[PDB]
């Protein structure tokens, strides 16, 4: 259940 | 007369097919089938 | 590049050849609830076709979009999807917000019913009953007839679609908002269905 | 509409040719926040002409700017804040600027608006030390506690003007105490409403306590010399 | 009809015109076309329009020293460089900044461009690649000025930002050799001097000059003040020991000044018209000038404490309410238009203008004599000047002159004057109702005055206006005769018919109405229009009267008809000035855009109606008597010639 | 670095004002109108007439040389509607799409706390 985006810059570029 | 026979995702409409008439009345794929 | 010039005919000289952007919106918490069960699914449309950073403050309840310069030349997608999570946010739902995402030309338009016709308790109650018809069916029939969306909340009334779409959908919704017995309302709601049919 | 079939009406009869020259004409000015900012340096205005150095000076004295903490401070947390400011004094090409007012963003202030609690404002009337007429508008909001059964949050009128006053008398104090770079300073890193919190904190468990609204009323005689001091001499060039 | 336009020459966008070394051209920017013409001594003509695409209009563009390119940057951030000789476009590329200042050099092979963002490129011209790319200052760039010998191997580039700074760079090194932070604004004024010295003008007052060297010797040479707001400036070798500075600044003024003393040395004048200079296009050989004027105007200068001008030329006559015919010989075109001076105009290719500037005001109205030499020009100022305009040599007298009432004259008239030439009367209409008659006063209409009429015979006079009612009365004295007293929404034209006696009044609405001056009756009314037709007019000829109209068309009709004759719709937009030279019948219209034309009817038509009519008979007689006898021949040439299929293939059985 | 500018948006309800100003709302950049942008009356409300506006005042903004700008939207307001319109949104996408940096969008919209009587009347304003 780890989720990009709550956590840090979600991204095409990086995380 | 004995030859056989036999999605985009930014889709692409017009001010007709959507309700864009002020684009209508102001208005202004064979090369892909080659 | 070295620096020479050269002296052509008639004197002539002769040389040879030698920043991102954010927008960020809030959301609120019955909002943020369906945000959080379904925000899967609300990333992979635009991260992927449109290359646009996400971040979710979950602290200040609002969502950042930033476009990289490398990564992604393209002007209008950031607005497309602040339009987008915009829609979304004011109660539409995942599919047809990536609809908006898909076309261009998809508007949204808001109003209240106090600004329309002001009405009081009860009687705001019966109009609101009467707006929406017998399990939405009513409501079905004018999104089915202009090809338009709606969301009802408690006075905020919200249209998305087409411009005139939603123009003749809101002359049906001041109709119903001013009165309008349903039976009337199927009526010029089969006639604009017939002369919409037929363009 | 100038379409061919929009009737003619009596309107454009005589009209002008289009040579005034505006933006060469013109002659932008950069405007700067007193040091109490981080980023005094914000904008540049638009004087329309130069021959006129006495109408320079007054429409530079009439500009009413406004800001965003945020930009001006380089954090953007305070992007719901703003303040308007207006230049009062200008020296060649640069324009001292001094604070006018505050208010918050629309949409910040819905976004805080709720329907299962209670509002509560205060709008006080004061004068600094440094004798500028002021009104202040500040908001608050009834949260509910961590034990909270209830689905509201409501409490009774008794707890409202109570702490009302208490709030008032906060303001009224701490302005009294204050000048007008002091109570920017103040401003700034909202200790106030921190301040009121931890005054409040016995009556009632409150949220979202913000000073709204920030109204200058009157302002004293002028002081040019204070103006440049809160700001932070010049020979020519000698042209022949 | 026939139909002559002519178009506006320098109009719509704010890019400045350029010349190569030779007067004998010149290129235009219209909204969107570069209109190229050839300026010769009397036979000046147009080569070609380009028209890339309406919707950009060119930022700029540039003509080399020599007719052989054209160089322009339309909206969009892009180049195309053009080929003169072709007339065709070389190439184009995009830039990435909207360009604004192109500087050429004196040798065709180098250009350069510069915009907003701060960087400029110096590109080749006979084959469009970038030589080198500057990223120069930080701010906007208002000039640019090369150093350009024929043979040598070292080329300057000074850039005018919008601060007080030139970059001087090197070319065949691409480095910044100085930056000389001296003015307070745009440098919009450039110049490079031969021993090296160099000027820069800065809008506020300046003109520096400086000491230079390739190394770092570089200092003030010198600071020179200028009463104005410097546009452009240079040097000039006339006056070889005190080399003089040429400087064309806001008011429209070009001085000439010293080098050594800061005095100024020779001033043009000092126009009435409040009109920025937007530059010169110097020759500097021929001692020739090309003041380009906002507008939209070009002054012939030769250089050797006022400068006589040696020629004036305009490029557009944009807006223009009235058109009036001047000489004897009506040759003349009395034009007037939004602008403080009446505007004289030959009729015929890029036509000289001859401005009379009388008041500071537009010319309100208009009115001149049958008989040439007296005219009557009334401003939006309160004046209302009488001129005599002399058939000789072009001398304007504005020697006769009312002040009138204390509001906008509107309007002015004049029945007839002695044979003496001494205006005897004129009457003065204005926005309000201070209507009067001055020799060299009522109170009628409650609307504002539309329009007035003379009758020819010097007795009466009738005035339209925006409250459905026309006034008729007696010249002499100011009692009313009487009132046409009605409409729907107003009134626009009044004229008098003088063979045909009668009265025409454009109304308000889409239709005319015509008046019997004996029963002061609807004797007609005529409908046929859309919108407005503003101007009613009697031909030469008294039966074909004509009706111009807002919707931008033409419509006559014969006045015992009472249905429309004819319809010409050559204009676009609207149609505002009317008139109609008699000895040649021609009806002259100009729209509110600064397209024009003349029109004239011909019976040449009738005649080759009657030739073709006859050919047709003495052919067919032929083909019978060749029916008659043989030579099928000719007589399938004559049944080919006139598609008889029965008679043809009657030829094809005989034969 | 860049020079901000101020894109007061009026959103009406058949007309759509797109001034731009510079600071302190005093010095007028430019000022446009959807009925003269598109010669219509039906269509002084279009968002064609937003998205030529957007790019016409767009070229004039950086004719003048203003890169970056603050954007202000604002409805009819007063007792009308205070939500601006498709055209509002149009002409936003339109001068997104034209590139000049936006810096903060706002809706400033004249929000009556206590208001007067409508034109409506007692069974509605409009149809």
């Amino acid at each position: 259940t780890t989720l990009p985006g709550w956590g840090e810059w979600a991204g095409a570029g990086s995380k | 007369r004995s030859k056989p026979k036999e999605l985009p995702f930014f889709l692409q409409l017009s001010g007709e097919k959507v309700g864009d008439e002020a684009s209508v009345r102001e208005g202004i794929h064979r090369r892909d089938q080659e | 590049e070295s620096k020479t010039v050269v002296v052509d005919d008639q004197g002539k000289p002769r040389f040879t050849s030698a920043k991102f952007e954010s927008r960020k919106i809030m959301v609120p918490p019955h909002r943020m609830t369906p945000l959080r069960n379904s925000w899967t699914k609300i990333y992979p449309p635009l991260v992927e076709h449109l290359k646009l950073q996400v971040r979710m403050n979950l602290k200040t309840k609002s969502v950042e979009l930033r476009t990289n310069p490398k990564f992604t030349t393209d002007p209008g997608a950031l607005q497309k999807g602040a339009d987008f999570i915009k829609a979304f946010t004011l109660g539409f739902d995942l599919d047809d917000s990536i609809a908006l995402l898909r076309l261009d030309d998809l508007y949204i338009e808001t109003f209240e019913v106090k600004d329309v016709k002001t009405l009081t308790g009860d009687h705001l109650s019966r109009a609101i009953g009467r707006i929406a018809g017998k399990d939405g069916k009513t409501k079905f029939a004018i999104e089915n007839a202009t090809r338009t969306r709606i969301v009802l909340a408690d006075s905020k009334i919200h249209i998305l679609g087409g411009f005139t779409h939603i123009r003749m959908a809101r002359e049906s919704v001041v109709s119903l908002i001013l009165g309008s017995p349903p039976g009337k309302v199927y009526g010029n709601l089969r006639t604009v269905a017939s002369r919409l049919k037929e363009r | 509409a100038v379409g061919k079939n929009k009737r003619l009406s009596k309107g454009k009869k005589g009209q002008k040719k289009r040579v005034v020259d505006p933006f060469t004409r013109k002659e932008w000015f950069d405007i700067k926040a007193p040091s109490t900012f981080e980023n005094r340096n914000v904008g540049k205005t638009l004087v329309n002409k130069s021959t006129g150095l006495k109408s320079a000076s007054d429409a530079l004295k009439g500009r009413v700017v406004e800001v965003c903490l945020a930009d001006l401070q380089g954090s953007e947390d305070h992007s719901f804040r703003k303040i308007k400011l207006r230049v009062d004094e200008v020296q060649g090409k640069n324009l001292l600027t001094n604070f006018h007012g505050m208010d918050f963003t629309t949409d910040k202030l819905r976004s805080m608006v709720r329907k299962w609690q209670t509002l509560i404002e205060a709008n006080v009337t004061v004068k600094t030390s440094d004798d500028y007429v002021l009104r202040i508008f500040a908001i608050a909001f009834t949260r509910k506690q961590a034990n909270q059964v209830k689905r509201h949050s409501y409490a009774q009128s008794s707890h409202i003007r109570a702490i009302r006053k208490v709030i008032s008398e906060i303001l009224t104090k701490e302005v009294q105490g204050s000048t007008l770079a002091q109570l920017t300073s103040k401003l700034i890193p909202e200790v106030i409403n921190k301040e009121i919190e931890n005054a409040t904190k016995d009556i009632f468990p409150l949220q979202n306590i913000h000073v709204r609204k920030v109204k200058l009323l009157k302002q004293p005689k002028f002081d040019v010399g204070a103006l440049m001091a809160l700001h932070g001499e010049e020979k020519g060039k000698k042209v022949t | 009809y026939k139909g002559i336009s002519l178009n506006p020459i320098y109009a719509g966008s704010s890019a400045v015109a350029t010349v190569s070394e030779n007067g004998k051209i010149l290129a235009t920017p219209v909204l969107d076309e570069i209109n190229i013409i050839d300026l010769t001594p009397g036979s000046r003509k147009i080569l070609h329009k380009i028209s890339n695409e309406d919707e950009q209009e060119i930022t700029a563009l540039k003509l080399t020293p020599d007719g052989q390119y054209l160089t322009y940057v339309s909206q969009a951030q892009l180049l195309k460089i053009f080929h003169l000789k072709t007339g065709k476009v070389v190439r184009s590329m995009k830039i990435s900044s909207p360009s604004y200042i192109l500087d050429a050099d004196s040798t065709s092979t180098l250009l350069a461009v510069g915009g907003t963002d701060g960087s400029i490129i110096v590109v080749d011209i006979e084959n469009g690649y970038i030589t080198h790319s500057f990223k120069g200052h930080g701010g906007t760039i208002s000039s640019l000025k090369f150093y350009g010998q024929l043979n040598s191997k070292i080329w300057l580039l000074a850039s005018g930002d919008t601060n007080g700074m030139v970059k001087v760079w090197d070319l065949v090194k691409r480095k910044c050799l100085h930056t000389l932070q001296e003015h307070t604004s745009a440098v919009r004024g450039l110049d490079i001097i031969e021993v090296l010295n160099l000027l820069s003008g800065g809008r506020d007052d300046i003109i520096n000059l400086w000491d230079f060297n390739m190394k770092k010797k570089c200092k003030l040479l010198k600071t020179l003040p200028v009463n104005q707001q410097v546009e452009s400036c240079g040097f000039l070798k006339d006056g070889d020991g005190k080399r003089i500075i040429y400087t064309a600044g806001g008011d429209a003024i070009f001085q000439l000044i010293d080098s050594e003393s800061g005095s100024v040395l020779k001033r043009t004048n000092k126009p009435i018209e409040e009109l920025f200079i937007i530059g010169v296009l110097p020759i500097l050989s021929n001692s020739q000038m090309f003041l380009v004027l906002s507008d939209q105007t070009l002054q012939l200068i030769n250089v050797e404490d006022t400068i006589q001008v040696t020629s004036s030329i305009a490029g557009n006559h944009g807006i223009i309410a009235d058109m009036r015919y001047v000489g004897p010989e009506l040759n003349k075109l009395a034009l007037a238009t939004n602008s403080p001076s009446l505007r004289i105009i030959p009729v015929p290719l890029p036509l000289d203008v001859e401005i009379y500037e009388g008041h500071e005001d537009l010319l309100n109205s208009l009115d001149a004599t049958e008989d040439g030499l007296w005219i009557a020009t009334a401003s939006k100022d309160n004046t209302a000047i009488v001129w005599r305009y002399n058939e000789n040599s072009c001398k304007f007298d504005i020697y006769a002159k009312y002040i009138g009432h204390s509001a906008a004259v509107t309007a002015v008239g004049l029945p007839n004057i002695v044979s003496k030439g001494y205006p005897e009367f004129l009457l003065t209409a204005s926005n309000d109702l201070t209507i009067k008659k001055w020799i060299i006063t009522r109170h009628a209409h409650e609307k504002d005055i539309n329009a007035l009429s003379v009758s020819p015979n010097d007795s009466i006079f009738a005035t339209a206006s925006y409250d459905k009612t026309c006034k008729i009365w007696n010249l002499e004295n100011g009692e009313l005769e009487a009132t046409l007293a009605n409409h729907k929404r107003g009134l626009w034209d009044v004229s008098f018919c003088q063979y045909d006696k009668l009265l025409a009044t454009s109304s308000g609405d889409k239709t005319v109405k015509i008046w019997s001056l004996d029963t002061f009756s609807v004797m007609k009314t005529l409908e046929g229009h859309t919108n407005a037709v503003q101007r009613c007019s009697f031909i030469n000829k008294q039966k074909q009267l004509i009706s111009c109209g807002a919707d931008g068309l033409i419509k006559i009709w014969d006045c015992s008809s009472g249905e429309c004759l004819k319809t010409l719709d050559g204009h676009n937009n609207r149609l505002w000035a009317l008139s109609t030279m008699n000895d040649g019948d021609m009806i002259v219209s100009a729209d509110a855009d600064g397209v024009f034309q003349f029109w004239k009817d011909c019976e040449q038509e009738i005649e080759e109606e009657q030739e073709k009519a006859k050919l047709q008979v003495e052919q067919e007689q032929s083909l019978q008597n060749y029916m008659s006898k043989g030579d099928w021949t000719n007589a399938f040439l004559l049944a080919m010639t006139l598609d008889h299929p029965m008679r043809l293939f009657n030829v094809l059985k005989r034969a | 670095s860049q020079v901000f500018g101020v894109a007061r948006i009026y959103a009406s309800f058949n007309d759509t004002f797109v001034h731009v100003t510079d600071l302190s709302g005093k010095e007028t950049i430019a000022r446009v109108t959807g009925g003269m942008k598109v010669k219509a009356d039906r269509d002084e409300s279009s968002p064609y007439a937003a998205m030529l506006a957007a790019q016409d005042v767009a070229a004039k903004c950086k004719e003048v040389g203003i890169t970056a700008v603050h954007v202000k939207i604002r409805a009819t307001g007063g007792t009308r509607t205070k939500t601006p319109g498709p055209g509002g949104q149009a002409a936003l996408r339109a001068l997104a799409r034209s590139g000049l940096r936006i810096g903060r969008i706002e809706d400033v919209t004249p929000v009556p706390s206590d208001s007067t009587r409508k034109k409506g009347g007692r069974r509605g304003r409009r149809l």
